[PDB]
């Protein structure tokens, strides 16, 4: 079907919730370690500021995602640990969206919050491992290939958020025909929107597969600091470890 | 052409040419390893790729394949699976055995969704098939081919909803977000006992708990 009344609207309230909480976090980087340059390869203070750096921007960016998560229709009326567990489970690969948004051809490197592009030796003076920066990075070439645009990264964060097959959901029922409204949005946007690629839609709803893999590579990233020595602040702690 | 390029009659045929508790599983899909050879070579294009990514293509998805298969040839059965050996592993069974929440969500997430929406073998033969022609496993001589098969399972599979079910605006959509699910559930299969089992520590999402209130 084409697009409906109902569905242009939804659509810009998201595209309309993104810039609203990309500005309220916009002001936190007031708040946020400072990234170090320093010549010395690996010292101790520097890979603990490097390593602080990039946490923060994960907290900040935990907010700028919890935020999200309210301004899409239906979120908000689930129970609260049902809200708890598709944002536990779904920060990550927002998170990697949120990223490849943000990657640069190029220069291949991705910048975080209005400034300063990062690579991947930059994201591995940070902590990152190689089997995970790699994998990140080719993630990101691939979503830059779609050129989307803002909307379309809207559309396919909120169907990510709700994955009614996340663990702990308890009205799967709810968050699946809830999910069923953007995906159905997505379509006719696309269809639309990017006529004559009919695969585009495909093609989107697959990284949606992508993200489970990248998300169990991360989670072998942070067990792999059970031997590093190195904290993650309690809140990333909270969402990941357990 | 579409459906000239993929015909989803080859691969239906490909779909029906290959037709304690962990053991038993362990064994049906030893039984059904020796298959995939077979279904592959039939699913069209395959053996016109590079033999060497056609052994990368078989050897990184495997296990995906597999479970979908016996999840859809479970759709008889109530609460259990049917192994390719004739065996009925029981919800409970699995239990006892310490596999419950991985076998409790491929019920759900796959027999049951695949219960309601009755889905046919001409679709599952696809879903397979997208699965197969994965380009992101490494070694791939070239992606590019590998990704571009893929692509023509995604037209024609389409193409086929929506002439088969033409009431069912969403159909290829639902079929789609069964492989996220999916995919999930196949890393978890993968895992070793020690991350596999490793029961956590019921959480207390005090800090997130919060911030949404806040
Ligand atoms: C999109 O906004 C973000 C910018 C940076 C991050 N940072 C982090 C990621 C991350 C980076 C890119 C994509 C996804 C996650 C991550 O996995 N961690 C934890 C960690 C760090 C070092 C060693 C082991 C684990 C972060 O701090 C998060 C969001
Ligand atoms: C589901 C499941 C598991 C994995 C199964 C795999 C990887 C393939 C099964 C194939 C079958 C069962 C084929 C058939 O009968 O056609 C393991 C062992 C982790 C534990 C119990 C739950």
């Amino acid at each position: 079907v084409q697009l409906s009344p109902e569905q242009l609207g939804m659509i810009e309230k998201l595209v309309a919730a993104q810039q609203q909480c990309n500005r309220r976090s916009f002001s936190d980087r007031l708040r946020v370690t400072p990234w170090p340059i320093a010549p010395d390869p690996q010292s101790r203070e520097a890979r603990q500021q490097r390593f602080a750096h990039f946490t923060e921007l994960a907290i900040v960016s935990v907010q700028e995602i919890v935020d999200f998560a309210k301004q899409l229709p239906g979120f908000l009326q689930l129970s609260r640990e049902d809200q708890i567990a598709l944002l536990k489970t779904s920060a990550i690969e927002v998170m990697l969206l949120e990223t490849s948004r943000r990657y640069n051809p190029g220069s291949e490197s991705i910048t975080f919050l209005k400034d300063f592009s990062y690579n991947r030796e930059d994201f591995a003076k940070a902590g990152l491992q190689v089997e995970f920066i790699n994998p990140i990075f080719e993630f990101s070439r691939a979503m830059n290939e779609l050129q989307l645009n803002d909307a379309e990264f809207a559309l396919l964060i909120a169907i990510s958020i709700f994955s009614a097959d996340r663990p702990n959901v308890q009205d799967q029922l709810q968050v699946e025909r809830l999910q069923h409204t953007y995906v159905e949005a997505l379509h006719a946007y696309v269809s639309i929107n990017h006529p004559h690629d009919p695969l585009m839609f495909p093609r989107m709803l697959m990284k949606l597969v992508s993200l489970r893999t990248l998300s169990s590579v991360h989670s072998e990233q942070v067990f792999a600091l059970r031997l590093q020595d190195k904290k993650l602040p309690p809140l990333l702690s909270e969402i990941w470890d357990v | 052409s579409a459906n000239e390029d993929m015909p989803v009659e080859r691969i239906l045929e490909a779909e029906l040419a290959v037709e304690d508790p962990v053991t038993n599983i362990c064994q049906a899909a030893d039984k059904q390893l020796f298959t995939l050879v077979e279904w592959a070579k039939r699913i069209p294009h395959f053996s016109e790729l590079p033999l060497d990514d056609q052994v990368i293509l078989l050897r990184a998805g495997w296990n995906e394949l597999l479970i979908a298969s016996f999840s859809h040839r479970s759709i008889a059965v109530k609460d259990g699976i049917l192994l390719a050996t004739g065996l009925h592993v029981h919800r409970n069974s699995a239990h006892s055995a310490g596999v419950g929440a991985i076998f409790d969500r491929v019920l759900t997430e796959l027999v049951s969704k695949m219960r309601d929406m009755q889905m046919d073998k001409t679709e599952l033969g696809c879903l397979r098939a997208i699965v197969l022609f994965n380009p992101d496993s490494k070694g791939l001589s070239n992606p590019a081919e590998v990704e571009a098969l893929r692509e023509k399972v995604y037209a024609s599979l389409e193409a086929y909803c929506k002439h088969k079910y033409p009431e069912q605006p969403g159909r290829f959509a639902k079929l789609l977000l069964r492989l996220p699910a999916l995919r999930s559930i196949g890393l978890k299969c993968l895992e070793h006992l020690f991350f596999f089992k490793l029961i956590g520590d019921t959480p207390i999402d005090t800090f997130l708990m919060e911030m949404l209130e806040a």
